[PDB]
């Protein structure tokens, strides 16, 4: 199908493949000096230096080289630089190139590479949708927004496109419009739409606007294996992992962190206090979309396992206290920090990103009445110097209706099954 | 851009190769 010889290559046919059959049959070092020597003998012959990029490639893999993977993507860039290039091996390489950049993260050449492409091919849907994902990767939404705007003005019913404008509409907070969008475009089956990034987020948008249909969207994410269950829909998961939504001290086997939590909970308070009276800019006000209304700030502590100098200068007390437990410090998966919540507030149920979390909660200023959490069918109340623990990848909704200041401190541990191994492997959230 | 309590980001994790 892909023709991937020019002229001269097709006079040379008999010797790439030799070369090829080396790499093919898993002889990655014999391949690699077959393909050089080719590449020596003809200097000009594009399939001899994507032979050679691939080799490189494979080689990477082998030996899990990023320096030897950067060698590849120099090679699939040359393959792109010689005269007469045919046009699918010319997409195959760059394709190849953007594809590794990004895996190294390289996002800013990956973007180039991919921009390179849309030139040389204005005509090749796929490959603008691609410049789409190149910008959601850099955090580029406004530009990733223009792309795909640019893809369904050609191809109005390209899904890929669809669910793509969809999340991106959903995270500026258009949630009525990217309902369409992204329901439209998992119903197209196309490539690249049965993600779980969209059932997540369909239903989340149907469920902020009132539509009883959500839980459909996450059943049926559910029966096609993107979420554990209906309730508990994170994205980054470790599969095996007891899942529950709410659980017991002894459950979790943290027991010291508790009772050092409960046994010093007033200094805890009394550092959060003076920053809320002395340092107030500390407190950040809650920057992912969701609450409906009202007022909510965290002043972070640690975050991905990496203590805040800055901010630990403000509750000195409390981080030499939290030192001794690297259950949280080192959750490179979860945070530490205090949690203040004002009338009027209304959480949207949500879910977290990776069910490698368990999420303590420890009451510091508790309103008599007025302040609740649910977590999926269990609805409970905070206690001042008491700790809840909960499944924060369980869908759950905060409420905040008394009459003064809520004011609470988060400690995440890593969920008590995970291995020492694992606990130092996983990539952070 | 941080997926710190919800999953909003298209993608919560680095990407640093191998
Ligand atoms: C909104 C919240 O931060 C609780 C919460 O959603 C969480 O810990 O994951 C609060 O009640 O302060
Ligand atoms: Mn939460």
């Amino acid at each position: 199908k892909p023709k991937l010889l020019n002229k001269f290559d097709k006079t040379i046919k008999a010797e790439l493949d030799a070369a090829e059959k080396l790499r093919k049959r898993g002889k990655i070092e014999e391949a690699v000096n077959a393909f050089k020597e080719l590449v020596r003998k003809y200097p000009q012959s594009p399939r001899a230096r994507y032979g050679k990029a691939q080799c490189e490639d494979d080689l990477a893999e082998k030996r899990r080289s990023n320096e030897v993977l950067r060698g590849a993507i120099e090679t699939y860039q040359e393959v792109a630089s010689l005269p007469d290039v045919p046009a699918d091996l010319l997409k195959l390489s760059l394709k190849r190139r953007s594809d590794r950049q990004q895996f190294l993260g390289h996002m800013r050449g990956s973007l180039l590479t991919l921009q390179r492409l849309v030139q040389l091919f204005p005509n090749d849907t796929s490959l603008k949708n691609d410049l789409g994902v190149g910008y959601l990767l850099i955090g580029d939404n406004d530009n990733a927004k223009k792309v795909y705007e640019e893809v369904l003005s050609v191809t109005p019913n390209d899904g890929f496109a669809k669910v793509h404008y969809g999340f991106i509409l959903k995270a500026q907070n258009k949630i009525a419009e990217s309902i369409p969008y992204l329901k439209e475009g998992i119903e197209s089956g196309d490539p690249g739409t049965d993600d779980g990034r969209f059932y997540f987020h369909l239903g989340d948008a149907m469920q902020r606007v009132g539509n009883k249909e959500a839980y459909k969207w996450y059943e049926l994410g559910h029966k096609r294996g993107h979420f554990a269950s209906v309730w508990q829909r994170s994205l980054y998961n470790v599969n095996g992992l007891k899942a529950q939504p709410w659980w017991t001290p002894k459950e979790t086997g943290y027991t010291e962190l508790v009772k050092s939590l409960e046994r010093n909970w007033k200094l805890i308070r009394d550092e959060g206090l003076a920053v809320m009276d002395k340092a107030k800019g500390l407190f950040l006000p809650e920057d992912e979309n969701l609450r409906e209304k009202g007022d909510w700030s965290q002043f972070t502590l640690w975050q991905q396992g990496r203590r805040n100098e800055n901010a630990c200068k403000g509750a000195p007390k409390t981080c030499t206290l939290l030192e001794k437990f690297p259950e949280t410090t080192g959750c490179r998966r979860g945070q530490i920090k205090y949690s203040i919540m004002h009338p009027g507030t209304h959480v949207w149920p949500h879910t977290g990103p990776t069910n490698c979390r368990l999420r303590m909660h420890l009451g510091l200023v508790i309103p008599k009445e007025g302040c609740k959490i649910r977590c999926a069918n269990e609805t409970k109340t905070w206690e001042e110097g008491k700790v809840l623990i909960f499944d924060d990848s369980f869908e759950h909704e905060v409420w905040q209706d008394a009459s003064s200041f809520r004011l609470i401190f988060i400690v995440d541990v890593w969920h008590p099954e995970l291995t020492p191994q694992q606990r130092r492997s996983l990539p952070a959230i | 851009g941080k997926c710190k309590d919800g999953l909003g980001e298209y993608t919560c994790t680095s990407l640093e190769g191998f």
